[PDB]
């Protein structure tokens, strides 16, 4: 005779389907994170990866238009299972280009203050 | 403005040389009379080491105040001291940042090299299977 | 009996002189100014934290330390009556 | 040094003007750094969604020269 148990087990099944959806639904999305520009994805081809990322930032963010919501976990695992296969001397290659990265831009902070 | 003791407001402070604390003559007095000691720290004190509150002599003082050069640079510590460690906050986050981009731009740099052989290999199965 | 301290303090006052200070942060002008502005903004964050943590810390110190300087008052007219006190003995004694 | 004191007023009016501005520089720096790195991470995750395509147009192609 159960009582308050399959409510709590309801609870419990209802627990666990929302922890498959939120991890299941985007690598990205659910990890962490701008304008929308047309003319910027126009102007920066005028080379083909540049552009597949530019039209997947203008659909999550969703002069913006959205259409792009069809591009599902075990698909994602293998990719990022693959991906960390390809990728002491890997650390150091990894540290020399993130200080290459790291080196118009005065207008910005002055702007940034005025907010502040 | 206390009197650690009995926890009024003294009306005759008289603070001892051994615990340097503000205590109430009469409260204190008889503290003295009971046994020769100090409250506090239970030190030898007689009522003659005792030494009332007094006006220093003839420096005359003004209240403490935000004016009073030092505590205005006492104030500009405070400034400095707390624009220090808003400077730890900004370069311990700086070191998880980089050291995040350092690994994302070595996965980038990783996997690239694997999207630029597979537009090779797909593109060669297209041109060797059209040609059959 | 002091160091250079006493050169510069002693020859101020008799010029009639302050240093001058800082007169720049006030003014200022809108279109090295990239630096200025993000001084600027440093300057309020750190103004409106100091202010938010003295209003708060303020409004629990405005008042407790006006306590103390009540304190600090009654101590020395409680002395002005104890000089009092002597002296006119010592005044009653020489005119008997 | 011997140096005249009303000129060490405004030195200390520099000094603190120049921190200012060092402290200002390395922060905007710092949230640029993270704001760059963001956008490499969308890249990162666009790049091994194009390569899930570009592994079935393998696929499709292994079949056709099998047949």
């Amino acid at each position: 005779e159960e009582r308050e148990i399959d409510d709590t087990y309801i609870e419990d099944a209802a627990d666990v389907d929302a922890r498959k959806q939120a991890i299941r639904d985007a690598e990205r999305v659910k990890e962490m994170k701008a304008v929308q520009k047309d003319l910027p994805r126009p102007s920066e081809v005028n080379l083909r990866p540049l552009n597949v990322e530019p039209p997947l930032t203008d659909l999550q963010k969703s002069t913006m238009l959205h259409y792009d919501l069809l591009h599902e976990p075990s698909g994602n695992k293998k990719g990022k299972t693959v991906g960390f296969g390809t990728n002491t001397y890997l650390e150091h290659n990894p540290y020399e280009k993130f200080s290459k990265e790291e080196l118009e831009s005065l207008e910005k902070r002055l702007e940034i203050n005025r907010g502040h | 403005l206390i009197c650690s003791i009995s926890n009024e407001v003294p009306e005759h402070p008289c603070v001892s040389p051994v615990s340097n604390h503000v205590y109430e003559r009469r409260l204190i007095e008889k503290y003295i009379a009971e046994n020769g000691t100090d409250p506090i720290n239970n030190q030898p004190l007689s009522e003659e080491q005792l030494i009332d509150i007094k006006v220093a002599h003839p420096i005359r003082p003004k209240p403490p105040s935000a004016t009073s050069i030092p505590a205005i640079l006492k104030a500009l510590q405070d400034e400095w001291d707390a624009v220090m460690l808003h400077s730890f906050t900004l370069r311990q986050q700086l070191q998880t940042t980089r050291q995040e981009l350092s690994h994302a731009l070595y996965q980038h740099d990783a996997a690239c090299r694997v999207i630029a052989r597979l537009t090779k290999e797909v593109t060669a199965a297209r041109e060797a299977l059209a040609t059959l | 009996t002091d160091i250079m301290r006493n050169e510069f303090e002693r020859l101020a006052a008799r010029q009639p002189i302050e240093l001058l200070s800082m007169k720049r942060y006030e003014l200022p002008a809108p279109s090295e100014c990239v630096n200025n502005s993000m001084a600027q903004l440093e300057h309020q964050a750190v103004r409106i934290e100091n202010l938010e943590l003295m209003s708060q810390h303020g409004c629990n110190a405005w008042k407790v330390y006006n306590e103390n300087l009540v304190h600090m008052i009654e101590h020395a007219q409680k002395e002005l009556q104890k000089l009092r006190k002597h002296i006119q003995d010592l005044n009653w004694q020489r005119k008997n």
